[PDB]
This record gives C-alpha cells, structure tokens and sequence, in this order.
C-alpha cells in the first residue's frame, strides 16, 4: 500500500508459511500422505494469505473466494519452487522426496508430476530467486479470482513494481527486467493449468473413496464444481 | 460456516 | 524471425489475423440443447482450420517439427478461440459475439447445460479487456503469446526467443501509446495476467465439451475429437 | 498420424 519495494519483499518474506513434515507404498498410502500434508498445509496458507498486504483490506467474501480459488496453485507454486534444486523429483516434504516414477503409484499422478518437475526445471533454468517467488505466490493468491476489484489492482500494481525493483537491483537492463516479468508470469498460465487438472485429480480421488480427506479439503475441492 | 469463514478471523 | 523489429513484429501480427466467420444460426426456430451446441461447434471447426494456416505465419512457428506445431496447437487452440471472442465482445457489454449472426447472453446460454458458467467467465474477461481499452495490436501479441506458451512446457529456446521478441514488441507498443515507464511494466503485467483466466476458462470449456461429446449431445468432427483428445 | 499433422502440411 504504502510500503516500498524493499518493505513488500521483507513483510512477503517474514509472511512466509513453514516447511512440513511427512511421517517418517500403493495408492491408497502415496494419496493419503500427500492429502494429509495439502490439508496441514492450508492452514499454515490461511495464515500467510491475511500477511498479504492488501488482503485483509477485502471483505471477509471476497478473501474466502482468492483462498477457495487459489488454493492448489498456491500449494503446487510451493512445491516447484522446494523442489528447484532436486532435478527429477519432488520435494513435497523434505522427508518425502519423490522422484518421477513414484508418480505412477497413483492413477493418473505421473503426467500431473511431469507437469510439476517441468515447471521445476523452468525456475532452475531462470535462476528463480526467492524473493521472486514470494511476489509470484502473492500474485497467484490476488489475481487467479479477480475476474470472477480496484484496491486489489492497485496491490497487484505494487507487486508487480517490487519484481522490477528486484530486477534492476539484480542489474538487469530494463529490456531484461520487462522481458523476465513476461518469462514469470506466463509460467502463472502453467501453474494454473496444472491446479486445474490436479483439481480433476482429486475429484477423481474423493470419487473413489481412495482416501479420507479432511472437511477442510472437502470444501475447498468443492468450490471448484 | 465453512471451516475458511472462521479461521479468516481466529487472531 | 528473431531479426523482425517491433513494427514488423506487429505488421506480421496483424497481417496474419483470420477472418470472423458466420454461423449456421437459424432463427426459424428456437434454440436447443443440441442445436446451440451444433452452431458452436460447427463454428469452432471453421475456424481451426483459418486457425492453422493463421499459426503457420506467427513468426518461428513452421520452423519447429510438425510434432511440436501440432502440440503446440492441440494445447491452445481453444485458449485461441476464446481469446478471439473476448475480443470480438468487447464493444458488446453483456454479450458473447460468437458470430456477426450469434450474438448471445448469459440468458441464452443457460440454454446448454454447465454453459452459463462459461459465460460468465467470457463476459467478465471481455469487460476486464474493455476497461483496459485493450487494443488490437496488444490483442494479437497475447494471442500469439497464446500459442507459443501454452504447450511449451510440455515441450525450446528458440521459442523463448520469439516469445522475448513478442515481450519486447508489447513494451514497445505501450511506449508509443505514451505510457509512462511504470506504466509500460504495470500494464504487460496486467495483460499476461489476463492469460492465467484465458487458461482457466479452456480448461472448464474443454471439460465442458468432452461431457457433451460423452452425452452424445453433438457429433464432433475429427478435429475437434482429435483436438479434445489431446487433452 | 493425426488429422493435424496432415492438415499442417496443406499448403
Ligand atoms: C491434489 C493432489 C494431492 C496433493 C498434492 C500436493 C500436496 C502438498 C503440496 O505442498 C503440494 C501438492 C501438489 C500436488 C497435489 C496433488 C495433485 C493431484 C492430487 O490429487
Ligand atoms: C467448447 C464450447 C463450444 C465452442 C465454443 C466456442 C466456439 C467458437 C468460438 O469462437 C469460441 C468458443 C468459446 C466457447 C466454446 C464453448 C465452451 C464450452 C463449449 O463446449
């Protein structure tokens, strides 16, 4: 709002949520730890999302649909970016670090893990930065709901001025920084694409009583049909 | 409620 | 190819754009589950095949083998669509201008089951385009952005450096426009963010189709199966 | 191959 570049990237960084454990295998056990890390993990994400600077400023309504919206991007945004310096796996806990193939242990799981470790691979190439990633999880939380408004432009402004301010910083020509901005947020487009059909995924799951999920879990899936 | 609804306000 | 400038780039751009097509709309009689899905469909065939002679002249793209042409296709295609028809709807508040002789609102489309939700998202995505007074020439780079991005991570630079190109052409057409430094960031970053809801709405779309294809509401042509397989 | 891939090459 009011904050600087440099003080957005402080207040995302000390908002950010902590690390997980898993517990220390078929489909019914890989299904089961992944839902029960998701469902801890959305309410340390509930936390980090009032952080946000702007968001608490919403209506209670509008702060639930961002959350009910976001929520799996934010989780798989997550993850790629623990999983960056691992090729070839998935760090979805760092007790539970899975590489490619364990993805076929669940029906129709190893595309959704293609799709994840490229996007890894994609941070690794750019060099993603973690005060990059930070602005880009904000991003996703503000924007992938907003359509469906003007104070929450305004914030989506600000972040998208404190990833320039980290670019020139980095000492990027301003034709690098507009061209990076670009190269991030299309990888937003890809992010989306693959919340999308890992929401399939667990509807499938949830269909199946493959898996117990939580009520928590339960409603949030359910805002997506 | 759903569960979001009050965990949006718990301080 | 990575040699045009930003002016080429655009010429290109708007050189390449397809027609708008009509539809088969009969108003002798109402409109039908499956004859409103028959007019949108046969719609969506014509236009794929204007599509892929439109996508053979965005700069880079006959350069890749014909597997990665046709991925990246099968991935975007109604990305494409979809964008084209924002577009086409933007000077039409509350309505989707399908066709010159479509015209239809959220109203009509509760005429298809699991429809008027699609609706929604399209007449919201075209506002948003008409309060950013998107213009054409913006317009047709995020539709080639479209094309090249969607499917590349399924799989490269020289894509990334078309795609850089496009960028640059963005920046360029905002800076022209007037745009203040700060505003040229701000508004590239408002319009790819418009991409992520583009995303959205073929992916809702697609498994909108696959259930009426599975319900045996339309036939679908080979195109459009093999289209709607891919995904 | 796909009807794409033969449509692709129509020139
Ligand atoms: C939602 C799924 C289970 C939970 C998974 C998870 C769990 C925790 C986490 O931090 C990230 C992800 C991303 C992939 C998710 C999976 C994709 C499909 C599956 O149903
Ligand atoms: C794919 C659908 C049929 C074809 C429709 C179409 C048809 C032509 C066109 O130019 C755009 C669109 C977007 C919405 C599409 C629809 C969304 C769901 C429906 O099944």
């Amino acid at each position: 709002l009011s904050l600087t570049a440099d003080q957005m990237v402080s207040a995302l960084l000390d908002a950010e949520p902590p690390i997980l454990y898993s517990e220390y295998f078929s489909e019914a056990s890989m299904m089961g730890l992944l839902t029960n890390l998701a469902d801890r993990e959305l309410v340390h994400m509930i936390n980090w999302a009032k952080r946000v600077p702007g968001f608490v400023d919403l209506t209670l309504h509008d702060q639930v649909h961002l959350l009910e919206c976001a929520w799996l991007e934010i989780l798989m945004i997550g993850l790629v970016w623990r999983s960056m310096e691992h090729p070839g796996k998935l760090l979805f806990a760092p007790n539970l670090l899975l590489d490619r193939n364990q993805g076929k242990c669940v029906e129709g799981m190893v595309e959704i893990f293609d799709m994840l470790l490229a996007t890894s691979s994609r941070f690794r190439m750019m060099n993603l930065q973690g005060e990059e990633f930070v602005c880009l999880k904000s991003i996703i939380l503000l924007n992938s709901g907003v359509y469906t408004k003007d104070h929450i432009h305004r914030v989506l402004d600000k972040i998208t001025d404190t990833l320039i301010h980290l670019m020139a910083k980095a000492g990027l020509t301003l034709q690098q920084q507009h061209q990076r901005l670009a190269q991030l947020l299309l990888i937003l487009s890809h992010i989306r694409h693959m919340s999308n059909k890992g929401m399939e995924h667990l509807y499938s799951m949830k269909c199946k009583n493959v898996v117990p999920l939580s009520d928590l879990l339960l409603e949030m899936l359910d805002a997506h049909r | 409620h759903k569960l979001l609804h009050r965990l949006l306000q718990d301080s």
